[PDB]
């Protein structure tokens, strides 16, 4: 955890491709119960895809995939990863995943896209993520943690 | 600079993805087979499964039960007939006579009911995908397209109205005009435009080869449409199926009217088809024969003829909504400019005013350019024109 | 296959560079997930060990069937080749796509449960009227009138030669083009160049062929025509000689004119039914047009009207300088004493005197053809 | 030649072979051949034959 959070801040920014295919490949290695250092991974090659459009398009396909074949840790990380990606910036795709994300059966991966999806829209005042959020409210009516994010 | 360098990489990577991927296993092409990665549940258990666990239990005729007990007939169309009996999982109320079902092959009990044959000669026949007309693309005909819709669509709409009015809705609608005045251009729309299944019947698509094998057709038409919860017939080019009964001497143009009257049967008395309504469309409908456009059967007799003087204007702004032309172009004048003149004259107007603008050099279409495109179209192609041969319906 | 489709680059840009590295970075991260698979558990051989298994399973002799239903739910229903329906279900490698009527399923031998599908390579009607190799040379072998040439092009080919022009005109090609002229007048020649420029199928299509001699054959060879061609691919289908629709009258069909009356009402239905027949052309051509049916001409069903004249007294020029490209012919005579020799002198009359000629030479075996072969052949030709 | 005969006596024991005329051969030793009332089928090869 710790060597790949320092490779992860080391080389934000940087969209070394190298680093990210480390990663990603680190990400690829199914890992006994109880290790999260997939997470930090997953964070870490969004911080150095995000310099750049392209790098920031490849993340989000390569950050799909991994949920696709991901494990639970990857896939609640994914969802943060890909909301970093996109700070401000209300990216159609991004959003309908996150909106699929949202509806998932494990509790903490729909509040990380309640959250991604929060951070992707500070600050735009974007009608349809209000919207999507309210529906989501709707839905958690029942669900103190998940009201709350 | 390193025109090389990339050309080069590019084949090392394409070369090695189909080196990499042969080595899981997609080649080796069959001729039906599926992918090794399609077919993996059954290897050892699922195939095992797949295929230990069941059984072929051919399907065969039931015939009837005999009372007093269960005393199933099995009946066999080339096989045999047989007194058998069904299997343990199945219900006693559901023992129906002339049931098509599968046996034990072994027990040679009917261990499995099974849906009535779909005949594939009739099972063809459905839409199951609706054209691309709708009604903002049908214009010229708004009289028709209400009549049409108070059978089709405006009864089925809202089913309230007719309950309270105390009136049994229309029944059908016949749709006789002369060649081309939009015809199939409307039936296509009410395809597109409801819900309900339409069968379009070909008015060929009823003459088979055998005595009575095409009457069987039009039963099984009959039968499928039933089968649904309400259904919508429409028949093209009806003057094939019949016209009328003449036998005189030898006995000729007999057997098409055995068809018609099966097409009457099925459409009018004994229990008669209920939630289906008729849509038919004849080009020369003079032939019809008395029985059928009686009403009853096809109450409603709409007729679709040539624009008078704002049809053929709505027609133009209708078929040219994608055409780029002068937007001083003065299109009535030009319906001004087709005495009489059919709708799908009027759309190959518009192809011809494109074409000849896209001839030379233009852009975007010219008032002149559609003023010479009329002059050849109906001008110049009134030869035949398909108009005096069929405006008298005969 | 199909992995990326993006070539929109075109350069020696970084994007292409990039796109190919994550590419290549996606590969490699795929094996290195499937290497470790056999690596831990392999459990098999994976390669012959399947196919093995698969082949002992399923029936190791499979018969020919026939699908004739649809059941989802591992079962199927069809008619065994004797002729007893069967229940069979499906199989794991069924890949069920080809789940229509008529297609042979193959069950197993043991249990009879669907082994493999039927690949099928037949298409009879198709093949009993798909055009193998291009008839004739080039446009430029037709000669003389291209009146029509520019006309058939825009018809045709230009649809196929680039359909954005037509496209950002806001509009489709013309429905049909049919080529009524004097007997003999070339129509089959234009054909023979539209099939040496044509670029996707074309059926071929004898005008009496639509006739058949049992009642209610002919509306199912048009339907069948209907179905090869548009089901096969785009095409261009000409029915040559479709006076003949009614105007000939054979005794071989048990049905009378009301034969020939729904042969035709069943080809107007397969022109212009009630679906899309998708990206079909129809290029048909007479020289009796004033008997057919007048429906099958109304605009929205055969749209071009193209008329082919006798070759113009100009016209003559290129087509004998056409027909005799290869000929040794002697300098004793000129072709233009011949070219005023018939007073209505059509283009196959120019072949058909070009050919006497030739013969003639050839009967004395001489190289060359002289002055007097021509008028020898001229009176052959014209007079008989 | 006597113990051929008793061999014989044996052939003539086991099933005879029905009749075959391949309408269309496929890859790998693949055969669909014409059953003489029934029709064709899909089946495998010998181990001599080209
Ligand atoms: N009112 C209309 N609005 C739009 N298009 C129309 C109209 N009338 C005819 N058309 C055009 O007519 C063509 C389809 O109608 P079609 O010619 O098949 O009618 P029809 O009377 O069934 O012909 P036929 O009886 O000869 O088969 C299309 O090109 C369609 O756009
Ligand atoms: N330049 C030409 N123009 C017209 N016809 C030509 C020309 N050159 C040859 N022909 C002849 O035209 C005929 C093509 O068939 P076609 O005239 O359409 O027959 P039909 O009219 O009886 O169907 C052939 O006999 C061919 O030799």
């Amino acid at each position: 955890h710790c060597d790949m959070t320092l490779l992860s801040c080391a080389y934000a920014g940087t969209g070394n491709v190298l680093k990210v295919q480390s990663l990603l490949g680190h990400c690829a290695q199914h890992l006994d119960k109880g290790e999260t250092h997939q997470g930090p991974a997953v964070l870490g090659i969004a911080m150095v895809a995000m310099a750049e459009e392209l790098g920031v398009e490849m993340a989000i396909r390569s950050l799909e995939h991994l949920l696709q074949y991901g494990e639970q840790n990857i896939r609640r990380a994914v969802p943060l990863a890909l909301g970093l990606l996109c700070i401000s910036n209300p990216k159609v795709n991004v959003m309908d995943t996150l909106s699929r994300l949202s509806h998932d059966s494990d509790l903490e991966v729909a509040m990380a896209a309640i959250i991604s999806l929060g951070l992707i829209g500070a600050g735009t005042n974007n009608a349809r993520i209000a919207g999507m959020l309210r529906n989501l409210s709707s839905y958690y009516y029942k669900d103190a943690s998940a009201l709350f994010c | 600079p390193y025109s090389a360098s990339i050309k080069k990489v590019e084949k090392e990577i394409k070369d090695m993805s189909k080196k990499v991927n042969d080595l899981i296993g997609i080649k080796e092409s069959d001729t039906g087979l599926a992918a090794p990665s399609q077919w993996d549940l059954v290897s050892d258990k699922q195939m095992m499964q797949e295929e230990q666990p069941l059984q072929v239990a051919r399907c065969t005729k039931i015939i009837n039960p005999n009372t007093e007990d269960a005393k199933y007939v099995i009946n066999v169309k080339q096989i045999a007939k047989f007194v058998v009996g069904l299997g343990d999982k199945v219900s006693p109320t559901d023992i129906e006579e002339g049931m098509r079902v599968g046996v034990d092959r072994n027990k040679y009990q009917i261990q499995i009911p099974l849906p009535p044959k779909i005949d594939p000669s009739v099972t063809m026949m459905t839409v199951e995908e609706k054209p691309d007309v709708t009604y903002n693309d049908v214009g010229g005909c708004k009289e028709q397209i209400e009549k049409m819709r108070e059978v089709v669509e405006l009864p089925m709409l809202h089913p309230e109205k007719f309950v309270k009015l105390g009136i049994d809705p229309p029944k059908g609608v016949l749709c006789y005009g002369p060649p081309g005045t939009g015809k199939t251009l409307l039936a296509r729309a009410v395809a597109n435009r409801t819900d309900a299944c339409f069968i379009r019947v070909i008015g060929s698509e009823l003459v088979q080869k055998y005595v009575g094998e095409g009457a069987r057709m039009v039963r099984e038409l009959f039968q499928m449409a039933r089968s649904k919860k309400a259904c919508i017939v429409f028949f093209d080019e009806v003057d094939a199926i019949g016209g009328a009964r003449f036998d005189d001497g030898v006995g000729g143009d007999n057997e098409v009217q055995r068809t018609m009257l099966e097409i009457v049967n099925q459409l009018d008395g004994f229990d008669a088809r209920g939630n289906i309504k008729v849509l038919m469309a004849t080009n020369r409908p003079d032939t019809l024969d008395p029985a059928l456009l009686r009403p009853g059967r096809l109450d409603r007799k709409v007729e679709f003829g040539l624009p008078d003087l704002e049809g053929r204007t709505q027609i133009f702004k209708i078929h040219t909504r994608t055409m780029n032309c002068e937007r001083d172009i003065r299109f009535e004048l030009l319906a001004r400019l087709c005495p009489n003149s059919t709708g799908a004259d009027i759309r190959s107007v518009c192809t011809e005013a494109g074409m000849y603008a896209i001839r030379a050099r233009r852009k975007t279409v010219t008032e002149k350019d559609f003023l010479d495109a009329v002059n050849k179209v109906i001008k110049g192609y009134q030869k035949f024109s398909a108009t005096p041969k069929y405006m008298v319906y005969n | 296959a199909a992995r990326i489709p993006t070539v929109t680059p075109l350069t020696k840009c970084k994007l292409r560079l990039l796109k190919l590295e994550r590419i290549k970075d996606y590969l490699l991260m795929e094996e290195e997930f499937v290497a470790n698979q056999e690596r831990l558990k392999p459990q098999e051989e994976k390669t012959e060990e399947d196919r093995s298994k698969v082949d002992d399973i399923r029936g190791s002799p499979m018969s020919v069937g026939s699908l004739e239903e649809l059941i989802d739910e591992n079962h199927a229903i069809v008619s065994s080749s004797v002729g007893p329906e069967y229940y069979v279900s499906i199989m794991s490698f069924v890949d069920k796509d080809q789940l229509e009527p008529g297609c042979s399923i193959l069950m197993h031998n043991k249990v009879l449960s669907v082994v493999g599908l039927l690949q099928d390579e037949v298409d009879p009607m198709v093949s009993v009227m798909k055009v193998e190799k291009a008839p004739l040379e080039s446009y430029a072998d037709i000669g003389g009138l291209d009146p029509q040439i520019q006309e058939i092009k825009e018809a045709v080919e230009l649809p196929l030669t680039h359909p954005e022009l037509y496209e950002d005109i806001g509009i489709k090609p013309p429905k049909g083009v049919i080529l009524y002229g004097e007997p003999g007048t070339g129509k089959t020649l234009l054909a023979k160049a539209v099939a040496n420029s044509t670029s996707a199928t074309f059926l071929r299509v004898v005008g009496s062929e639509l006739i058949q001699k049992y009642l209610g054959d002919g509306p199912k060879l048009v339907r069948e025509l209907f179905r090869v061609a548009d089901d096969l691919s785009p095409s261009i289908v000409f029915i040559d000689e479709i006076d003949a629709v009614g105007t000939k009258r054979y005794d071989a069909h048990s049905g009378g004119e009301r034969e020939i009356q729904r042969t035709m009402l069943e080809l107007l239905n397969q022109l212009d039914g009630f679906d899309s027949r998708g990206d079909v052309k129809v290029i048909l051509a007479t020289n009796k047009i004033e008997s057919l049916d007048p429906a099958l001409l109304r605009p929205g069903r055969i749209d071009r009207k193209i008329e082919f004249p006798l070759p113009d007294i100009k016209t003559r020029r290129r087509i004998f300088t056409i027909h005799t490209s290869k000929m040794t012919l002697s300098d004793d005579v000129n072709l233009e004493e011949f070219v005023m020799t018939k007073d209505e002198f059509s283009g196959a009359d120019i072949k058909a005197i070009c050919t006497e000629a030739g013969l003639l030479a050839l009967r004395e075996r001489r190289m060359k053809v002289t002055h007097t072969d021509f008028k020898k052949a001229k009176e052959k030709v014209m007079f008989k | 030649h006597v113990r051929a005969l008793k061999e014989e006596l044996q052939l003539l024991q086991e099933p005879g072979s029905y009749v075959g005329e391949v309408v269309k051969v496929m890859g790998k030793s693949k055969v669909l051949v014409k059953v003489h009332p029934e029709g064709k089928y899909v089946v495998d090869i010998d181990k001599n034959i080209d």
